[PDB]
RNA sequence: CCUUUAACGAGGAUCCAUUGGAGGGCAAGUCUGGUCGCAGCAGCCGCGGUAAUUCCAGCUCCAAUAGCGUAUAUUAAAGUU
RNA sequence: CGGGAAACCAAAGUCUUUGGGUUCCGGGGGGAGUAUGGUUGCAAAGCUGAAACUUAAAGGAAUUGACGGAAGGGCACCACC
RNA sequence: ACACCAUGG
């Protein structure tokens, strides 16, 4: 803590800026529902007991 | 007191149902009673019954066979209109393979299948199944 | 919640029954309430029979016995051990203990 | 017992405003 | 004094310690009186009295009395308000008077 | 234990049920008009004020923070209220006297987390709002 | 204006889809940096006191989609009239 | 018998298989049986009786612990005699 | 046939 520790903005106010990484497009309309489809119902690989949530980090 | 005759009729009926007995006394006896009776025994409900004759109301004995499952009384006697009665016998009744609602028309007591065969309507006295 | 089905008193058919003094108390008490006890005990003793039965100028005589009603408060009861605790459905046995 | 002292604390002041009340008018 | 608290950060006192100074919108300030719901009556060491509230760090951790030296942390909006930041024992108080921070108003 | 089923007692019923509605709490807070009276806007969803002065609200105990609240003052009432400001560093683009409509909290009228007191938040600061000025769509303008 | 029609008019880097969220209710990450009961979040329960699944961001993922969020009135849920 | 969250109840039973007749009365916890108007009384007071505001629980029955300046039975020179 | 026995970072 240094100076008025209740001041508005702090910890936004001093975090490191990170620009975008983008490039990609995304697909839009039928194209993303078409896409998701494949990525579940046809595009698989089964196991017993294991977990498979889309976004697992661990 | 009792405002209602075939009220306590139909429970005194219903409370033995539930204990096994062969045979109930029900006291006093009614027109209403016994034309219920008919139409609750003419579908197999019950067996046959029999009338005690004092010189007063009277009293009846009825064979009671293990088949029904519930009769009952609808507390004041609404009209009916054969418009209300698909709505009416989709509260009271338990399917609509089996079981009665029981009326009274212009032209006698009888049931909800007669009635609509008959085209009349009238007051609902009550139902079994 | 409802510990006693008679309410802990033996009144049933009556509005009011008459107030006692508990008997070392001084307590206000219900008479159907309060806890009675009739004591008849020898005047005398029954250690030092002997040293009055011998000085006695009477041959046979027979020494008077002492009666006393007793009415108890409920904690005045408890506190002097005239009654105790019992488990929740010993408390349903109404009997008096054996002699 | 503070209901039934509560209860007597609240008659006491409103005894007491109603006569002010009623005193100075 | 003394508990069956055994449980709980079991001893935080060192017979080291190292002083911290005034900063942008920061001040000393002395106790004046003791409030309820962990307030506090205070006055800076120049001007107002900056009624202060012990902050959630603060809170059953280390006890502030009356008549003590304290650092706050001023409030921009707000005058009157102020948050207890950190307080200062009665060495460092008269070490802070030695090299003349505050004020020589208020004693130890 | 008992109510009247008979064939000609519509009234007593129909007035029964109009007797006793009362004492559900939301009928009688919308049908009584004393609640559309102290509420401090006119029966609206939003309403323009000026900034008195911002405020700092401290919350209550199970948390630690110090909320920062502005004191508001309704154009067509002159009511007093106290809003609140909802954004990292947002309090910053809101001087005084200067005109902000406020919108409710969502509870229709009670205060909302652990902020005490306060039943409205801040949704434009003048003529542009809070979520342009927080993602830098827009500025104030001056 | 639409419709009918010429003549030009696409390689995906632009002829570039957004609005909300990712602890539970409730579909989706114990991934990486920053802050350290502060800033803030949070309809409710609740997150933050130096190893944050909830704050600020980056990446990834979920929902509806030319739409999505918020404040209020009201209906169903309410067999809490 | 059957009912009920259970404690318990031959009634607190004959209830999603819900309707014998009828009077009174309740709608989360506070503010509050308060303010105010009316009426009664010699007085004390009785009857009728809100709202703004505030809050995420207040509450019921039962279970397992811990505690008791509660009772019963035992025990230890880290207890006494 | 019952002296005193208050409070809790
Ligand atoms: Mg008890
Ligand atoms: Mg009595
Ligand atoms: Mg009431
Ligand atoms: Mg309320
Ligand atoms: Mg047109
Ligand atoms: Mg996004
Ligand atoms: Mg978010
Ligand atoms: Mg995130
Ligand atoms: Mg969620
Ligand atoms: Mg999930
Ligand atoms: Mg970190
Ligand atoms: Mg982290
Ligand atoms: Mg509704
Ligand atoms: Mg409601
Ligand atoms: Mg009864
Ligand atoms: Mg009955
Ligand atoms: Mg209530
Ligand atoms: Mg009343
Ligand atoms: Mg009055
Ligand atoms: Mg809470
Ligand atoms: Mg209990
Ligand atoms: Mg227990
Ligand atoms: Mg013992
Ligand atoms: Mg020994
Ligand atoms: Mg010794
Ligand atoms: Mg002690
Ligand atoms: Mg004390
Ligand atoms: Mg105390
Ligand atoms: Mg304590």
């Amino acid at each position: 803590v240094h100076g008025s520790l209740a001041r508005v903005g702090k910890v936004r106010g001093q975090t490191l800026k990170v620009a975008k990484q983008e490039k990609k497009k995304k697909r839009t309309g039928r194209a993303k529902r078409r896409m998701q489809y494949n990525r579940r119902f046809v595009n698989v690989v089964p196991t017993f007991g294991k977990k498979k949530g889309p976004n697992a980090n661990s | 007191v009792r405002m209602n005759v075939l009220a306590d009729a139909l429970k005194s009926i219903n409370n033995a149902e539930k204990r096994g007995k062969r045979q109930v006394l029900i006291r006093p006896c009614s027109k209403v009673i016994v034309r219920f009776l008919t139409v609750m025994m003419k579908h197999g409900y019950i067996g046959e019954f029999e009338i005690i004759d004092d010189h007063r109301a009277g009293k009846i004995v009825v064979n009671l066979t293990g088949r029904l499952n519930k009769c009952g009384v609808i507390s004041p006697r609404f009209d009916v209109q054969l418009k209300d009665l698909e709505k009416w016998q989709n509260n009271l009744l338990p399917s609509r393979q089996f079981g009665f609602i029981v009326l009274t028309t212009s032209a006698g007591i009888m049931d909800h299948e007669e009635a609509r065969r008959k085209h009349t309507g009238g007051k609902i006295l009550g139902f079994f199944f | 919640t409802k510990k006693r089905r008679n309410n802990g008193r033996a009144k049933k058919g009556r509005g009011h029954v008459q107030p006692i003094r508990c008997t070392n108390c001084a307590c206000c008490v219900p008479k159907d309430k309060a806890i009675k006890k009739f004591v008849i005990r020898n005047i005398v003793e029954a250690a030092a029979v002997r040293d009055i039965s011998e000085v006695s100028v009477f041959d046979a005589y027979v020494l008077p016995k002492l009666y006393v009603k007793l009415h108890y408060c409920v904690s005045c009861a408890i506190h002097s051990k005239v009654v105790r605790n019992r488990s929740r459905e010993a408390r349903k046995d109404r009997t008096p203990p054996p002699r | 017992m503070r209901a039934k002292w509560r209860k007597k604390r609240m008659r006491r002041l409103k005894r007491k405003r109603r006569k002010m009340r009623q005193r100075s008018k | 004094g003394g508990k069956n608290r055994r449980r709980g950060k079991n001893e935080n006192e060192s017979e080291k310690r190292e002083l911290v100074f005034k900063e942008d919108g920061q001040e000393y300030a002395q106790v004046i009186k003791m409030l309820g719901n962990g307030r506090l009556e205070a006055m800076c060491f120049d001007g107002v009295k900056r009624l202060c509230h012990i902050r959630g760090k603060l809170r059953k951790k280390v006890w502030i009395n009356t008549s003590d030296i304290i650092l706050v942390g001023l409030r921009d909006y707000q005058d009157n308000k102020a948050d207890v930041i950190l307080k200062y024992n009665a060495d460092e108080a008269r070490s802070l008077k030695a090299y003349g921070e505050l004020p020589e108003h208020a004693k130890i | 234990m008992g109510k009247c089923r008979g064939l000609r007692t519509a009234r007593k019923l129909r007035s029964h049920r109009r007797d006793q509605k009362w004492h559900d709490k939301q009928y009688k807070k919308a049908h009584l008009g004393t609640a559309l009276k102290a509420n401090p806007f006119g029966g609206a969803s939003h309403a323009k004020g000026i900034v008195l002065e911002k405020v700092g609200v401290e919350a209550k105990q199970p948390n630690s923070a110090i909320r920062k609240c502005v004191r508001v003052q309704l154009i067509k009432n002159g009511k007093k209220i106290t809003a609140f400001v909802p954004n990292d560093g947002c309090l910053n683009f809101i001087e005084e006297n200067d005109e902000v409509l406020v919108a409710g909290f969502g509870r229709k009228g009670h205060a909302v987390g652990d902020i005490p007191g306060v039943r409205f938040k801040v949704v434009k600061v003048a003529n542009v709002s809070l979520l342009a000025l927080y993602k830098g769509k827009k500025e104030r303008p001056r």
